[PDB]
């Protein structure tokens, strides 16, 4: 249950996201979970809220 | 009157030598003796004026760089202090000894010899240190390094010559013209007088410290200096093998780990020696060629030459005897230049020190490179050609 | 001959670096 | 051994640098 | 000969005097 | 020898260049 996504700046409306990614190059963000075991993941699209 | 060659065991009569005259071995053509030259008082005056000129040469900035609207001044001390603050104390210490320490030790040795003339204290290890210290005085190498660095960062920003550059050039010229006339056997014969031989004894050995020919005493020590006198070196083969193996082992972490890290707008480069020389060949191949031939060609050449010499000693090969000595002489002459990379990276990390836009730092690989250079220099110096000449 | 001890320590230093490399190197994961 | 004179002095100055790398740290505090 | 140790001594004295000339006053600001 | 090492470096560079030579395409 591990999530991966690509943090990349974009010119969004009512505010711009990824300012740190704009300054220091786009990167990969990860979020661990409570799965069993996995070595092959599928990247997500918009980095869902983790709370 | 009569001496013995220190590299091939040729016992020959020595004719009288004038000022411009020079003596060489009849067999292997190695330098043996000199004389006349300058006096000790002139060397003392040169040491005194070097002592006067050095603090205002090192302290003043070498060149001003106008980067991003900010003027930056740098010198040797700032670079060494930044190296120590980074954490690599050993690299900073070896750079300090190679650049700054050697003229200070030379001046101290000359002053202590003059005070020994005045007072009469023992001077036996001082002369050995003075004779062996002419190899490590590398100030012109630092001048070539700062020239290479100035060419390298000419495109990045605007460079102006500093006030202290003239004093540094004057210090380099003075050290060169003083070391070009420093004779050691003249000091040995002036302070400690001895007598010649009967021109035919076939029992005189050569001291490895003072190049003296004479019988050993009952204690086995040289009559001119208090070291034991032996036919050859004690464990030259074993020490040479151990140092060569240590250099070969330490070469790999020097080349694989990154040497320079360039934080560019918050992102670091972290490139090794090979990546750096490839980028330099892509950009400024004109200077990249001399950097390549003076950075990685010399160490591999020295390693393979020493390995072939050891294998020839084991193999007792007598085919290329006339060329192995010349190769060893060339390796000894050329092993000094290998320290150019450390000086260049020191000056570049002292110059390019923007807060976040451009941060040049030394990675954890220059320590291994410097250790390998020191170890291979000591391995070359520790070997003796008399083993090769007796291998026939 | 103490000089024979000079490389060996450096050798195990590299071994420590090897362990450090094994501390730095981890598991390789494939992401789509 | 007279030949130990040349390296030891250098080692001395190295220790001095090591002394300057040890007096620049105060108290270590952990923040979450 | 001894000409260079004198010329260089004069240069060193000149730069020492120049360094001693250009010093200002230290002021403390809160 | 220096020329041997220079030739080895040139051969390594040529091999690295030829490893990804690829096909040449013309675009207007
Ligand atoms: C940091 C920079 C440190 C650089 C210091 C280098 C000094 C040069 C030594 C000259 C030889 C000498 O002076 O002494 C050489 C003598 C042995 O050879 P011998 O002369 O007695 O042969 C004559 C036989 N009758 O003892 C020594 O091996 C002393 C040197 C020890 C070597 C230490 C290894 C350094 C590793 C550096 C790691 C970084
Ligand atoms: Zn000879
Ligand atoms: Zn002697």
């Amino acid at each position: 249950e591990t999530q991966f996504w690509l943090v990349t700046p974009k010119a969004s409306l009512a505010g711009v996201s990824g300012l740190d990614a704009l300054v220091g190059g786009n990167y990969i963000g990860m979020m661990p979970g409570k799965g069993k075991e996995q070595d092959h993941f599928v990247a997500l699209d918009t980095q869902p809220k983790y709370r | 009157d009569y001496q013995r060659c220190p590299q091939c065991d040729m016992l020959f009569s020595l004719p009288e030598i004038n000022s411009h005259q020079s003596a060489y071995c009849p067999r292997c053509q190695a330098k043996i003796r000199d004389g006349r030259d300058w006096s000790l008082t002139r060397l003392a005056a040169m040491a005194f004026t070097m002592l006067l000129l050095m603090p205002f040469a090192w302290g003043e900035p070498l060149l001003h760089i106008w980067l991003l609207g900010i003027r930056i001044d740098a010198n040797v001390m700032q670079g060494i202090w930044q190296m120590t603050k980074q954490g690599d104390a050993i690299t900073g210490s070896m750079v300090f000894f190679c650049v700054i320490g050697a003229p200070l030790i030379l001046v101290t040795s000359i002053a202590y010899l003059w005070f020994g003339n005045r007072l009469g204290m023992n001077l036996r290890p001082v002369l050995l240190m003075l004779e062996r210290l002419k190899e490590w005085v590398m100030l012109d190498i630092y001048l070539v390094g700062i020239g290479v660095a100035s060419i390298k960062v000419q495109d990045y920003a605007h460079i102006q010559a500093g006030v202290g550059l003239f004093s540094f050039v004057a210090l380099v010229i003075l050290t060169t013209v003083t070391l070009s006339h420093l004779n050691v056997e003249e000091l040995w014969e002036r302070f400690y007088p001895q007598r010649p031989a009967t021109r035919r004894d076939e029992k005189l050995r050569v001291c490895l410290g003072c190049h003296f020919t004479g019988y050993p005493d009952q204690r086995g020590r040289c009559p001119r200096c208090h070291i034991p006198l032996r036919l050859r070196r004690r464990h030259s083969l074993q020490k040479c093998w151990a140092a060569l193996l240590a250099s070969i082992v330490l070469l790999l972490p020097a080349n694989l780990l990154p040497i320079s890290i360039i934080y560019l707008n918050g992102g670091r480069q972290e490139d090794t020696i090979l990546s750096g020389i490839m980028s330099l060949a892509s950009s400024n191949i004109a200077v990249a060629g001399i950097v390549f031939i003076a950075s990685i060609l010399v160490p591999f050449t020295k390693v393979i030459v020493m390995f072939t010499l050891l294998l020839s000693i084991h193999f007792k090969c007598q085919q290329g005897l006339r060329t192995r000595i010349l190769l060893l002489r060339m390796v000894t002459w050329i092993g000094r230049w290998s320290m150019l990379d450390l000086f260049v990276i020191s000056l570049t990390m002292s110059l390019i020190n923007r807060d976040q836009i451009l941060a040049f730092t030394m990675g954890p690989a220059a320590f291994y490179f410097g250790a390998a250079v020191i170890l291979t220099i000591l391995a070359v110096e520790w070997l003796d050609s008399r083993l090769l000449w007796d291998a026939h | 001959s103490p000089f024979w001890l000079l490389p060996f320590i450096a050798l195990m230093i590299a071994s420590w670096l090897i362990w450090d490399s094994y501390q730095d190197r981890g598991n390789t994961v494939t992401i789509d």
